[PDB]
């Protein structure tokens, strides 16, 4: 065998190793979370009720009137959890805070980047569709805002850049989970989708800065 | 730089205080005062306030 | 091939119901991918091929690198949904001069060039879902000085998402038309 | 057979020059029938 | 005409300018008095580059020297060339910066700023065309990490279309100078990624080893290590100031090593270097200065190439030497080296070649490495800086020269955010599929 | 009443055509100040100048020759040199800025504000000129200048001139040696307007000299002056018909019907047959029977490509020296039977042979030696298609993540420029598979 740029290769079948093969595309161990300590706590006004036609999340407090942003940032650093009775809080307390509830968005906007950030570089695919699905909910969930993250792109699209080159490749089977958007590379595509059809005119250079493979339309 | 002819890129010392000649002029009479200023610095044959004008 | 087939007033060469719609479809993929979705604006299958380079990944229509297919109908029609993204085609026609030319239309060109083998003309999409309705024997006739007996080949490049390539005679235009169609 | 020295070069040689890099003048000339 | 503005900043990065000047101040054949006594043929050719003449028959270096305490501006005076330096760029304050990147940036970095704008504009106006910038500091210190970069980003505001050089010295793993160099460090670097188009990375560890290794230098003091870092910052701009048979400038570099626009750290070194008594038995060829120059030993950076792929080499020569042995050189390295290059590029190795070798030596060559190596060195100031700022160790001495916490959190986050893609375009392949 | 107009763009050109110039100069009596010694006097007359110098009243010869680049690094030794006084001073053009590797600066953002210079001077070169059919450039496939500006000259000169023939001549890049990164995009880009404006684009390797150097040539470890020595052998082989009377002249326009079939498959090879050390030259006779031999041999090319992957189309061989008619049509007879040399079945001639007179000249400090005989053969093959094949392999490599395209973007050029030229290259691949097929 061999060690890199030595005499060890000069050989005449010097079989060199290779590199140690960096951290990329490998799930990071995951930490605790702020959301589950004041959850089991129990400071949230939440609870949770089984729906025949699924699982709702019933709130006991006016939703209209609540400090966004004491909430909105502990609801999106919940997003890291894989444990399945936290994981359902996080995503329908996002969703339904973000579509019940308008103009209070905005400023709430410049402190949910590092959970987003925190959500997306954890390596998992779930969580990463997860918060894929809940940014374009939020990107289209109000007025005003597209465009206001878009000097935070710097800050989300990195890791979109990982996982564009994740499709199937059957080439004439059908793709049968559809319904179950659990493919990447598509739902980034809609992500990035999504950040240029609301943010401005400023949106596609910062977009080309950070994915370079980016196609734009309009 | 001596043997540089018009259009030259190259740097001729003492040659942005030649007044109104062409470029080859220009260059010798650049080339003498930069020999002139040499010679006179290294060797000592000027006395004391004789080495400038 | 399809030399003993009828061609009639229309000939479906590909199409996105079936059991295996690239049967006689070639199939390269270098950075890229192909498969078939459910799309949600027709609500049926869609072939879908894309990839980064526009070039590396394509469909030609027969599978034999040497074989080469037939068709008389001189027309060529393609439901190709636009993605406002970098597609090309491109044609192969015979002639009375009995030579092999080549028509080739793409996303990224803005001038119409001529040259012996190749005729490089742009091409236009609209927003949605259209049709574009393509006259090899005009396109023949006009740009070169020949005639039109044969189309070759055809070629389907990324960045689109395919369903019905077909040929006819006539352009049938939008009544006479079967609904299947 | 090879009658010439065109043919000796140019058939039997198994150089391909499109591949080979920096080849001496005796790895360009070497035929099959040296490896077997 | 194709002329660069040169900068120092700090204590660190006033010696190692000092020494940069004394280097090519005989490279060019230039008196400590100014004057020109050299010998070749070539050496008053681009001495515009980098000089200007004055009346009389003097040559001044085109250097702008900031500093925040008054102190070392006159060590500098008072070395071997100090006095060839125009006195009215000498800008300096008169309260230290403290090892404070607030007192370098924010309060005591803004009432100078202005006037070394001032000088530079001065400066880099009285030329015909402008080809880039120079900056020399080290992204440990106060006045050499806060004051330098809030330059850089003045100065790229007004000339956006001009090339930056930063040759920075960012601190060492195991060996420790300072206690809160790993704030100055992070503080740094994010504003370094996007202010610059091309950063050298040379640590104080590496070149000791070197010293110690290749050199075998008994007492290595700091004059050596500066000495190191001259003969690989003036080989990048030895195609500008003499003729080669294959010449490649400071954008020609810009363009070919950098792939994507914010991966542009490199890795210095020096291929000639031989211990006293080994010059006399050695032997000088082009494969005998490919293995010097490719080995993790040479790296004036601590990060080993051997922990990841290159993306991009550069290789500038100096001496009159054929072309078809570099060739064959750099292909074999490439050729059997093969895992540890990025195979979605074909050909990784820019080749430049000069006539004029340094003094004393008949054949040299510089090494300029983009590689995934420099990966480590990020994710090390990452952890040395976390431990301080879990428990808030040194935050009063900034926080109440006023910042906010969120300041030092986003510095981290474009820390990662450099380490990350380094990371993917590593494992990436030139197919799309087997990552997964 | 007969001329040729060069213009020499990037490095690599100024520097061949250093050594081409200092070949032409030693070809006539004319001293590189540019006059006839009236001392002693060479063999010619006024026929033979005119190709590529214009006199004064005094007596002092002018290249037809424009020295063109953005940098001053390899123009200011031109005027410094020993052929300094040669050169009328406004054809060495200098430039300020850098094309940094980038077709897109040199197309773009540098190159727009000096061609209106350039084209000036060479429409005043081509005012003094009674004839026509001239234009001979020089550039590399592979740097900045010489595939930005070169392509905008022609751009430039197609629409200035209309028809001439922009004759090309390629240093382009090799299949395992750049000394770039980004060499593979200049050269597509590059090769975008060559294929469609350059009437027939000359092809050379660095690569497959160095090898003729080392194996032909006895000599180790060569420089670039020794590639640019044999190149400029070649060009001046080219113009042999155009400046000493043979058996079988050609013009420049005589082999363009010659070689070229289609509008697109101009790319010819080259080879020169007797490139041999003087330790060598004189132990053998290089007779018409074996130097005819030695064109057709598969390392003797200097494109890195076996012909024997494809059929010939087309051969010009320009033999020059003791040279007979019935010499060259006993070793044209020879080839024909060979079953491995594959011609095309709509060719059955095949061949273009042209016989001078006057041998080829040394260079005093040069490297090939005063042999009688000389052959350069140009090779029209479908062999050329395997080495594009490579280059489209090389450009999907980096295109496909979009690496140092940003660069590009950077000055002017939109992205799809890249895919506009990639799908010519495909065409022209597809193109050269279609007319290399048998007739059933
Ligand atoms: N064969 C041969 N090639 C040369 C010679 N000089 C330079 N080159 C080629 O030039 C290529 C590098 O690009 P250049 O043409 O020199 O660059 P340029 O046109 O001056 O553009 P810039 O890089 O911006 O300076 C290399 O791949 C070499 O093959 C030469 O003397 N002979
Ligand atoms: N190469 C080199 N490094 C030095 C020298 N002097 C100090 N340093 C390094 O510079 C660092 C301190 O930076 P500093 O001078 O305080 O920067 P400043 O505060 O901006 O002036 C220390 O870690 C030293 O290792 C020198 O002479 N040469
Ligand atoms: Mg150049």
């Amino acid at each position: 065998v061999s060690e890199g740029f030595t005499v060890k290769a000069m050989m005449k079948n010097s079989v060199v190793r290779g590199p140690p093969s960096a951290g990329a595309f490998k799930e990071r161990p995951t930490k605790p979370t702020a959301f589950r300590k004041f959850y089991e706590r129990g400071d949230f006004p939440i609870a949770l009720e089984h729906d025949s036609k699924g699982n709702k999340i019933a709130w006991k407090v006016e939703i209209e009137k609540l400090d966004y942003h004491h909430y909105l940032p502990l609801f999106f650093d919940g997003l890291c959890e894989m444990t399945f009775p936290y994981e359902f809080f996080a995503r329908q307390g996002i969703h339904d805070m973000l579509e019940h509830g308008g103009n209070k968005i905005l400023p709430v906007i410049p402190q949910l980047i590092i959970p987003i950030k925190n959500a997306l570089n954890l390596r998992n695919r779930q969580v990463i569709c997860v918060t894929l699905k809940v940014l374009q909910h939020l990107v289209v969930s109000a007025e005003m805002v597209g465009e206001a993250l878009v000097p935070y792109y710097r800050q989300i699209l990195p890791i979109l850049n990982i996982f564009k080159n994740k499709n199937v490749n059957s080439g004439d089977g059908i793709d049968y989970s559809q319904q179950k958007r659990e493919n990447i590379g598509d739902l980034i595509q809609e992500t990035l989708e999504a950040f240029e059809r609301y943010g401005g005119e400023d949106a596609f250079i910062n977009i080309k800065y950070m994915v370079p493979t980016y196609e734009s339309c309009l | 730089q001596r043997k540089a002819i018009s259009g030259y890129a190259g740097f001729v010392p003492r040659f942005a205080w030649v007044m109104g000649m062409n470029y080859r002029d220009g260059v010798t009479q650049a080339m003498d005062e930069f020999d002139k200023s040499q010679f006179l610095l290294r060797n000592p044959i000027c006395a004391l306030g004789e080495r400038l004008p | 091939m399809f030399k003993n087939t009828f061609q009639s007033g229309f000939l479906s060469i590909l199409y996105s119901i079936g059991s295996k719609p690239l049967q006689i479809w070639d199939k390269k993929v270098r950075n890229g991918h192909i498969k078939r979705i459910t799309d949600n604006d027709i609500q049926s299958l869609v072939l879908e091929i894309e990839g980064t380079n526009v070039s590396t990944t394509y469909i030609t229509c027969p599978a034999d690198p040497k074989k080469t297919l037939g068709i008389k109908l001189p027309f060529l029609v393609m439901i190709i949904k636009n993605l406002k993204k970098y597609f090309t085609f491109e044609v192969q026609v015979l002639d009375d001069k009995n030579v092999r030319r080549r028509f080739r239309a793409s996303n990224y060109q803005s001038t119409t060039r001529v040259k012996p083998f190749i005729c490089t003309m742009p091409m236009r999409l609209d927003d949605g879902w259209n049709q574009i309705q393509f006259n090899l024997s005009d396109f023949t006739r006009r740009a070169y000085g020949t005639n039109y007996i044969e189309t070759l080949r055809v070629q389907i490049h990324a960045n689109c998402r395919i369903r019905r390539v077909y040929f006819s005679d006539r352009l049938y235009s939008e009544d006479e038309l079967p609904a299947e169609f | 057979e090879i009658p010439k020295d065109d043919l000796d070069f140019r058939l039997a040689a198994l150089y391909n020059h499109h591949t080979g890099t920096f080849k001496n003048k005796s790895e360009i000339l070497t035929h099959q029938e040296t490896i077997q | 005409m194709r002329e660069i503005v040169h900068l120092q900043a700090g204590q660190c990065g006033n010696q190692i300018g000092a020494k940069f000047w004394e280097v090519i101040s005989d490279e060019h054949g230039i008196d400590p008095t100014g004057t020109y006594h050299g010998d070749s043929d070539l050496q008053l050719e681009r001495i515009n580059v980098y000089y200007n003449e004055a009346t009389g028959g003097k040559y001044v270096p085109r250097a702008v020297l900031v500093d925040l305490e008054p102190g070392t501006m006159d060590s500098v005076r008072s070395g071997p060339f100090g006095q060839i330096f125009r006195p009215d760029n000498f800008v300096f304050g008169q309260s230290g910066a403290g090892n404070n990147w607030a007192k370098g940036h924010y309060t005591e970095g803004a009432e100078l700023v202005d006037s070394v704008l001032d000088v530079v504009r001065k400066e880099a106006e009285s030329c015909d065309c402008l080809q880039g910038f120079q900056l020399t500091h080290s992204l440990g210190g106060g006045t050499g990490s806060g004051m330098g970069t809030l330059l850089i980003s003045k100065i790229r505001e007004e000339y956006p279309d001009r090339i930056m050089n930063t040759f920075s010295v960012v601190p060492s793993p195991k060996v420790s100078d300072t206690v809160v160099e790993p704030y100055n460090a992070t503080l740094s670097v994010h504003q370094l990624v996007e202010n610059t188009d091309e950063t050298y990375c040379i640590d104080n560890e590496a070149l000791y080893d070197i010293c110690f290794r290749t050199l075998k230098l008994t007492t290595p003091t700091y004059g050596d290590l500066n000495h190191l870092v001259s003969a690989t910052m003036s080989g990048v701009t030895t195609c500008l100031r003499f003729p080669g048979q294959l010449n490649a400038d400071l954008r020609k570099l810009a363009v070919n090593m950098v792939p994507f626009p914010r991966l542009h750290f490199f890795m210095p070194g020096f291929a000639p270097l031989t211990s006293r008594g080994s010059q006399q038995y050695r032997a000088l060829t082009v494969p005998e200065l490919t293995q010097q120059m490719f080995d993790a030993k040479n790296m004036m950076a601590a990060c080993d190439p051997r922990h990841g792929r290159y993306l991009t080499v550069a290789a500038v020569f100096r001496g009159r030497m054929s072309m078809k042995e570099v060739d064959e050189q750099m292909l074999n390295v490439q050729n059997k080296n093969s895992s540890y290059f990025v195979e979605w590029i074909p050909n990784n190795v820019k080749t430049a070649v000069c006539d004029i070798p340094p003094r004393g030596l008949k054949m040299s060559a510089t090494f300029i490495g983009n590689s995934t190596a420099i990966q480590e060195l990020f994710k090390r100031i990452s952890e040395q800086f976390t431990a301080m700022f879990r428990r808030k160790a040194f935050l009063h001495w900034y926080t109440g020269e006023g910042m906010d916490e969120m300041e030092f959190t986003e510095a981290e986050s474009n820390m990662n955010d450099l380490v990350s893609e380094y990371q993917q375009y590593q494992d990436a392949t030139a197919e799309e599929e087997g990552e997964f | 009443m007969r001329e040729c107009i060069s213009i020499h763009v990037g490095q690599a050109g100024v520097q061949i055509g250093n050594a081409c110039w200092e070949l032409y100069c030693l070809e006539h009596g004319i001293q590189p100040d540019g006059q006839m010694p009236s001392d002693k006097t060479i063999g010619g007359g006024d026929d033979s100048f005119n190709t590529f110098f214009s006199e004064t009243g005094a007596g002092k010869h002018v290249p037809r020759a424009v020295f063109v680049d953005l940098e001053p690094t390899v123009v200011d030794e031109v005027r410094t040199g020993t052929y300094r006084q040669l050169f009328h001073p406004e054809q060495l053009i200098t430039g300020k800025e850098d094309a940094a590797n980038n077709y897109a600066r040199g197309h773009y953002t540098i190159g727009k504000e000096i061609v209106d210079l350039v084209l000036d001077r060479i429409r005043k070169l081509a005012d003094l000129c009674t004839g026509l059919q001239g234009f001979l450039i020089f550039h590399s496939f592979g740097g900045g200048t010489g595939s930005g500006f070169a392509s905008l000259l022609m751009e430039r000169l197609s629409v200035d001139y209309g028809k001439k023939s922009k004759l090309e001549f390629a240093i382009y890049p090799a299949p395992q040696v750049s000394t770039a990164v980004v060499e593979p995009y200049n050269s597509i880009l590059t090769t975008h307007t060559t294929l469609e404006h350059s009437d027939c684009a000359f092809m050379v390797d660095n690569e497959a000299i160095y090898d003729i150097c080392r194996r032909n040539l006895d000599i180790e470890r060569p420089t670039y002056t020794n590639l640019n020595r044999l190149i400029g052998q070649i060009v001046s082989s080219i113009t042999a018909s155009l400046r000493f009377d043979g058996a079988l002249n050609v013009d420049l326009t005589e082999f363009q019907t010659n070689l070229v079939p289609y509008p697109r498959i101009h790319f010819p090879l080259a080879t020169y047959a007797p490139v041999i050390s003087a330790e060598k030259a004189y132990h053998e006779q290089l007779s018409v029977a074996e130097i005819t031999n030695a064109c057709f041999e598969p390392a003797n090319q200097m494109v890195k490509c076996d012909p024997r992957h494809g059929k010939y189309m087309a051969c010009c061989m320009l033999y020059r020296g003791d040279v007979v008619p019935k010499d060259v049509n006993a070793a044209i007879a020879t080839i024909k039977t060979k079953r491995t040399i594959q011609f095309v079945d709509w060719c059955p001639t095949g061949f273009k042979v042209g016989i001078n007179y006057q041998p080829p000249t040394v260079v005093p400090g040069g490297d090939l030696a005063k042999v009688q005989r000389a052959v350069c053969m140009l090779s029209n093959t479908t062999a050329i298609a395997e080495a594009w094949a490579r280059l489209d392999h090389k450009l999907d490599l980096m295109y496909a993540k979009r690496a140092f395209v940003h660069w590009y973007v950077g000055e002017g050029m939109e992205e799809g420029e890249f895919s506009e030229a990639r799908e010519d290259l495909a065409a022209l691949e597809k193109d050269y598979e279609e007319v290399g097929v048998d007739s059933v």
